[PDB]
């Protein structure tokens, strides 16, 4: 009974590697294959060891090791589209690792990962990180409010807006944290109701706004 | 808060006397 | 074979086996005759059914509509009465009209209730409408927005398209393949 | 006009509630003079009218407390819904 | 053959059918006189039924009129319960006189209801309307849109173009073949 | 084999097991006929079982709704109980609605009720509304409580968005193992 | 073995059971059918079981709810009682709803009952919350206080933040091992 | 019982491919005959292995992989009408690389498709791909509005539209979809209440002067 | 029995460490781990003598053990990342001890937890301390007020807060205690109304507050 066999029928959306422990890996790839998969395992009919492994749960895993051995540093992902050899994104303006550090590094990953057979650390740059984040968000005709600072970007989306742009907005950010993560560049989406509908004001330098025929609201910059 | 890029007066249904005090400081 | 519901109804058996299969266990439908159906599942998997029942609330209990609590049988009728029962029908006329369309599965829609306007001396206020829905996947999603606005917006009195709002998706995963006897 | 049809109806209900109490009561113990004098007949016809109002007025001195407020909470009621 | 439902008419049988072998499941119907009819699917063809079965919320509601909400055979008549009764029977009129035109299989008409507008001071409000259709494919479908505007129009007191709003949809492919019988 | 429950319900029971069998100690349901079912655990696990028994107060009372203490079999009906059972089905419908988004297993909504603005001339209040939800975990749940704000803003008559509240969480690890009977 | 009471309810002696397994005595409860349950305890275990009935003030009273003292059975009904039945409601929907939160083990919410506002010509004073909560330990519970104030703020007409104050707690220490027969 | 047997009678809907990895590739054109052709594979008459695919989730999937291993690539469709030979439109005026490196991606999307033969990849232009969609939405009569940026461009339609013009606008932003992807032109369809559908002027001393387009529209009293 | 086998299913949620006062602990991960494995031997099904551990009992067990031989002690946590070789993070800008004072410290901290073998312990600086809680703090756009004083730091997040910047908030500050400890750097989350509701003032050195249009209040400078 081996263990391949134990799962569906459809031999496709699993993967099943061996470990280094003497352990077997089953590689699901979103929580719905995970719970599938660890039905089978739970429930005791695997006699030998298993255990399923995510693209997420695994991926804030060596992110709650990584911070009390190797704190302050800039990192972005961990990206597992090959499981045998996974792709460490490193940040390039922001840390000053040597040859030989990078080695050890890429030695202390390999041995939390039993399934891999070697990291590939990659440093990358780091303007495109933020550039990619604006290109795409000038894109979808999206008022935003950037905010650089040491260590990070924060965009801010504020305002009345529609149904169009609060599902233009989810699809952009959904598709965005996927590629490069929470780490870096922050998104930060807040709506609120428009005082100024039926209203009438004056805007530019000397701007105020008229609630009633005899009322003035004289807005803070 | 009051998002407009230019500069100008915007009048929904004043009545004349609201108006030209906001023409009262050019 | 332990029994965890019973006495079911026919539509609530076929939602609590459609929610367990999704995660990898296997139930079995037995009827009763007069005292509805039941539904057991195997030894190895009772307590991740227990566990999957208490998590989705199962068994589910029937929808409710406005004009079940002001109905039609009684013998006196306010004017309140005659005004919810009839909001409460075009606000499940306009559901199922919307199943109508070109990818649409699943739709709601809530109107706001306006009653006491006609009581006293207020004017009447602005309608408002709110809808979701559940479409079939690989339709651009964004651009199916402005048509049910379209379709909602002239259906009543005066509404702005500020003052309707759709919240809509895609459906899931399909589940096809059976889920598998546990071996002992 | 909610308010105008809820007094309506509530008008007739406390009539209905407020005269058939003493109206049963009135016909109780007159039923209990006619069934139980099916045997030493002796009957008379002007003589159940004496119990069946000492019946009232009975019933009418229990239920005085009751008949009151039933009548200044409505009126109380029946005020502040035509002021405010 | 597990069964799945029973207890059907014939009206959503017919439906329940039609939504499982476009699919690629086949089902049996199987009347049981008084009790109803039945539909019956494979055993390998069960966990992607129930999983059709929840999606598509079948077996289907009967469709919902306003004048249904106020019948005509009660005792108080209303009228607000007189011109909710007359507003309904037009636009089921209206429909069946959508199906006649010219390449039109199915439609849906919504007119704009109003309750409070007659009783106080101030007077009615304009009229709206909303439809939706199903056509045969091969029509120009961008065209007959200025047609159904033109003959709704001036069916009313007094409405706009701009208060009239048509949607419209070519209809699905074409399901003509079997599904097939699921060998082992 | 001691008994700490009996006479209860069929809801109340599935919730009993699901309790005892997230701290490691096995039960067994037992039916009874009319008399309800009972729950036994073993010899070892009394001591522990009744300290989560008093803890989690078990068993639980049925879920209360405004609607069941203005009843609509009631002849004759104030306006204040014709009101707030409107008030109390409308808060039915959208916890019923907010089921039916992407990943939201249970919420709950609440809703302010305005009942004393009729009684006097002082205007009618904003209405307002707070709500919860339970989602699937592997989510990213910063963002979707934007959505379940535009969905609740424009289905009523005027509230802003500061007047109301979402408080979401994910929910708890899953519990697929079984508990374990005690070696003896 | 002397027994010290009988005649008990079922959740009466759950509660006499888990109070005395807390202080190192033994007891054991006798069903009698009809007449009830009973608790007896061991020979040297009496004097100290009858110690802790007196201090903990052992059998508990039924939990008392404002809703019992007005009573629908009534065939009048005062707009006192009508308010009085109606926050006695909220007042046990928003403690179901704080119990599914994510920590809370056992919640109690108390809203201020004003009475005389809508009778009389006096304006309506504001209305004030105060709960109660029993936390799973391990939790920031100086950070969970301020979402508890967020949901209860916008449940209500208009509360301010320090007219709702909030008291809780985390639960006691375990109690897994058996207490021990009195051996001689 | 081999595969193209246990579809349907209609034996030209579905082509099966043979792949290189020992497997059967059934390819089918639509979403509907997706689930028809899977139904088959999930019920399980079938001893080999055999997949599903499709000309959308297969575009999907080998771009998940290219944000990856090629990130800062310009590209917008890959085209299945030949599925034993696909043909990948890159972008030419955006990306740097020489005829040598081509040769590696072009083998190494060869390596990801393995019922494919060869990738054939092919050097579209890029103001074309604007120009198409800027003619196509002016031969429809619809008020748009281009904005221009640096990699990529968008149109904006708003207002308050009717019928006629929220039916044309969908059936060629489908069609534009369809050829080129929406990875450089971008539309923007969303309905207000405004009778100027997006424009919007002010008022001084000369006559009108055309403003920016900006987020705030002016509602209508009309 | 093995204590291996008594457990659970899943074999990789809990750690059985040999300890050397002949005892065997079991390495739980959280609180409803706790008590999975705390019935196990509370109702006796072993026959040695065994205890569960925690991370945050463990941590606040030999903390205790610190305000009594070893106070005025500037600290922040102790990782059990791996359960035989704990690391002890000691400030660095803030103690007074040589090389051999930190061995007799590593030497009596050793004795304590009979499952370790060697407690490492490294200096952390104290800069980046409040530096990673301030750069975390602005990047979430909170409006915060940083309270510098001696031998630690205070942020303070008050005002009218929405639903959105309490859940980016609780989010961050779990995220920050579990890897820097609460011992130097403290928040506080204050959700309150606005002070002085709807009343005018005069702020700044010589303040008033207009109760009503004709009454004032003088009290401390607003």
């Amino acid at each position: 009974a081996e263990l391949d066999s134990l799962l569906g029928q459809e031999k496709e959306r699993f993967q099943v590697l061996p470990g280094r422990d003497k352990m077997l890996y089953v590689a699901a790839q979103n929580e719905r294959d995970t719970l599938w998969a660890r039905q089978v395992l739970a429930r005791g009919d695997y006699d030998k060891n298993a255990r399923v492994i995510n693209e997420n749960e695994e991926n804030k895993r060596i992110s709650i090791w990584l911070d009390t051995y190797y704190p302050q540093l800039a990192y972005y992902r961990i990206h597992f589209d090959e499981p045998r050899k996974p792709v460490f994104w490193l940040s390039r303006q922001r840390n000053t690792m040597s040859k030989k550090e990078l080695e050890v590094l890429s030695q202390k990953l390999r041995a939390l990962m039993p399934y891999a057979d070697s990291v590939n650390i990659t440093l990358m740059d780091d303007v495109t990180a933020a550039g990619q984040a604006e290109a795409g968000l000038k894109q979808q005709a999206l008022p935003y409010s950037r905010r650089n600072h040491k260590g990070g970007v924060t965009f801010v989306i504020q305002g009345a807006l529609d149904d169009v742009e609060i599902l233009r907005a989810r699809q952009f950010v959904d598709s965005y944290y996927r590629t490069w993560g929470g780490r870096y560049v922050q998104f930060a989406i807040e709506l609120k109701d428009d005082w100024l509908k039926g209203r009438s004001f004056q805007y530019g330098a000397e701007g105020y706004i008229k609630m009633s025929p005899g009322h003035w609201y004289f807005p803070s910059p | 808060k009051i998002p407009v890029t230019g500069s100008g007066f915007v009048a929904k249904d004043d009545s004349l006397r609201t108006f030209f005090d906001a023409m009262a400081l050019q | 074979d332990k029994d965890l519901l019973k006495g079911l109804d026919q539509e609530q058996a076929n939602e609590v086996i459609a929610v367990l299969q999704m995660h990898n266990i296997e139930a079995n439908k037995i009827d009763s005759g007069k005292l509805g159906y039941s539904i057991t599942v195997a030894e190895p998997d009772f307590t991740a059914a227990v566990y999957w029942i208490k998590t989705y609330q199962l068994p589910p209990r029937p929808r409710v509509e406005i004009a079940q609590m002001f109905p039609a049988d009684s013998l006196v009728s306010s004017p309140r009465a005659e005004k919810a029962r009839l909001y409460s029908a075009i606000e499940q006329r306009l559901e199922q009209s919307l199943q109508t369309m070109e990818g649409v599965l699943s739709a709601r829609v809530h109107i706001s209730y306006d009653i006491d306007a006609g009581e006293n001396g207020r004017p009447p206020k602005p309608v408002h409408l709110s809808a979701l829905a559940v479409y079939e996947r690989g339709s651009p999603l964004a651009h199916q927005i402005s048509d049910i606005k379209r379709f909602l917006k002239n259906s009543f009195a005066d509404v702005d398209y500020d003052n309707i709002s759709v919240v809509l998706s895609e459906r899931s995963d399909a589940q096809l393949q059976a889920p598998g006897t546990p071996v002992k | 006009m909610d308010d105008l049809v809820f007094a309506g109806n509530k008008a007739l209900y406390l009539v209905l509630i407020l005269s058939g109490w003493p109206t049963i009561v009135a016909t109780i113990i007159g039923l209990l003079v006619g069934l139980f004098q099916t045997v030493t007949q002796l009957q008379e016809q002007t003589l159940p009218f004496g119990i069946k109002l000492l019946g009232v007025c009975l019933c009418l001195f229990l239920l005085s407390g009751w008949y009151g407020e039933v009548l200044l909470s409505y009126g109380r009621q029946v005020i502040f819904l035509a002021l405010a």
